[PDB]
């Protein structure tokens, strides 16, 4: 339990600081990690 | 702050992370022996009753068993 909550947060922080640092906006790294978050529910889903 | 965003942004980041990393790292584990507590009484001669026996007779000797 406390390693997914860590690997969670530390992948998420990190993605978010190299999408801001390649595409220098903000507003458009945030939607991609929100968007390949919902997806993850998804899948997650599906594979249960 | 045109050039001044970005670093301050990914230092802020990157200190969040190291927090969250942090507690949760040290949050597992943490309760490998369990101790029961103690709680004895106060062993002590204050007032400690006196009971006395006494055997007599017209007699020399006698044979005498108690219970102490």
């Amino acid at each position: 339990d406390y390693d997914l909550i860590i690997v969670a947060a530390s992948a998420l922080i990190l993605i978010f600081i190299i999408m801001m640092v390649l595409t220098r906006a903000v507003v458009a790294a945030a939607v991609i990690v929100g968007t390949v978050v919902l997806s993850l529910a998804s899948a997650f889903g599906l594979s249960v | 702050l045109g050039r001044i965003w970005l670093p301050v942004l990914i230092v802020v980041a990157v200190a969040a992370g190291a927090l969250i990393v942090m507690n949760v790292r040290t949050v597992f584990g943490s309760n490998p022996v369990v101790v029961t507590e103690k709680t004895s009484d106060n062993a002590e001669d204050f007032n400690p009753k006196v009971v006395t026996y006494e055997i007599f007779g017209s007699g020399s000797s006698a044979v005498i068993n108690y219970m102490d």
